[PDB]
């Protein structure tokens, strides 16, 4: 099966109030194992998952250094990027990046990523060929043709094919216990009163891992969304996910409703009514 | 593992 | 430019009274990312609250687990308020047991 180590780092100029805003959190698959916060009581990297608190002072050291140095850099770009679009010196702004790397169940690189966002718009991305920059305007294409030059992409290339893939082998080892697992979704379907005309129908999911589902609803066999209700997955807290999708429908016809889940732990789909 | 940008946007 | 956050108020386990559980408040999908999340019981803050790590999603908005340890009652009401930019006004979502 796939796994994924992601970081989601996150910038956030404050001018009167102070330095920038700082944080950066460390996933693999969706669970969370490292996080850097530049606003608690001693801004270091440190575990967010009990299977990382094995690592000893060297890698969290290392970490620690690598984070502080990104900081200076983000709040380095977030002063170039207020001057690219000549914006204000008092406003607060955003500056985002995410990278990290897919590998395949043969341990092997399937997708790197090294993506950068401005007030929570794409900025630049390093293409799927690790080679190549994709910039969403004119002033990234000034940061694309910089970073084309500098020679960027080999760099994080080689960060991604080498030091991810293999970090993140590390990762699936330290919390195989957990990490390795996959709940299939409990679903069922719940009746709730409307109208005199209509009934509320929710289809729930719960404690399902990983957050990845699909949950949709089909009158007679076709499908409807178009008035289906579709909260987005949120987290049971226990390391689990939950979602659910409601329909509006006339009284008496319930049972020609039916909810359809799809999801990893599930060999055949689940087909669920009232 | 952590990896850094080595500059300024 | 800017991002409405998502509320959903909702119990790690199902409810059933006399029974220690955790009350959670998602926030998702918002930007920027300043915001102000809190937990109420009876209208009344909550202090004992923890949060995640800000993260975000692919489309770089963010999203916040705010969770509180509680034991429900029959009585009790529970709810969550956010307060973000893109609301003229406080948000309170009252905690239901169903939806």
């Amino acid at each position: 099966g796939p796994h994924s180590l992601r970081y989601f780092v996150t910038a956030v100029s404050r001018p009167g109030l102070g330095e920038p805003r700082f944080i950066a959190v460390g996933y693999v698959d969706d669970t969370q194992f490292v996080r850097f916060d530049s606003d608690a009581d001693n801004p270091r990297f440190e575990p967010r998952a009990p299977w990382m608190e094995q690592e000893g002072p060297e890698y969290w050291e290392e970490q620690t250094q690598r984070a502080k140095s990104d900081e200076q850099w983000f709040r380095v770009s977030l002063r170039t990027a207020q001057r690219y679009y000549n914006q204000s010196k008092g406003g607060s702004h955003t500056f985002q990046r995410m990278f990290g790397c897919d590998v395949g169940s043969d341990w092997r690189l399937l997708r790197g990523y090294h993506q950068f966002a401005y007030d929570g718009r794409d900025y630049i991305a390093l293409n799927e060929d690790l080679k190549t920059w994709t910039a969403a305007d004119t002033a990234a294409l000034i940061t694309r043709r910089k970073w084309e030059q500098a020679g960027d992409a080999e760099y994080y290339r080689a960060y991604l094919e080498g030091e991810c893939v293999e970090w993140l082998r590390r990762y699936l080892e330290l919390g195989n216990e957990t990490l390795l697992r996959t709940d299939s979704p409990k679903a069922h379907v719940t009746y709730h009163p409307r109208s005199q005309v209509d009934v509320t129908l929710r289809c729930w999911a719960l404690g399902f891992y990983p957050a990845d589902i699909t949950l949709t609803w089909q009158l007679n066999g076709e499908d409807l969304t178009q008035d289906m209700e579709l909260v987005e997955t949120r987290p049971a807290g226990d390391g689990t996910f939950q979602k659910w999708a409601a329909v509006v429908v006339p009284l008496g016809k319930e049972q020609n409703y039916t909810c359809h889940v799809h999801h990893k732990g599930l060999p055949e789909p689940l087909t669920l009514r009232w | 593992y952590y990896s850094i940008i080595p500059h300024s946007i | 430019i800017q991002r409405t956050p998502k509320i959903q108020v909702y119990s790690r386990h199902p409810a059933e009274n006399g029974k220690s559980n955790f009350l959670n408040c998602y926030v998702s999908g918002f930007h920027p990312s300043d915001i102000e999340v809190d937990l109420l019981k009876n209208g009344e803050r909550i202090e004992k609250v923890e949060h995640s790590d800000l993260s975000f999603s692919k489309d770089w908005s963010f999203y916040l687990l705010y969770y509180t340890e509680f034991t429900p009652t029959e009585k009790d009401e529970y709810a969550c308020r956010v307060n973000h930019v893109t609301l003229s006004q406080p948000k309170i979502v009252k905690w239901d047991r169903d939806m």
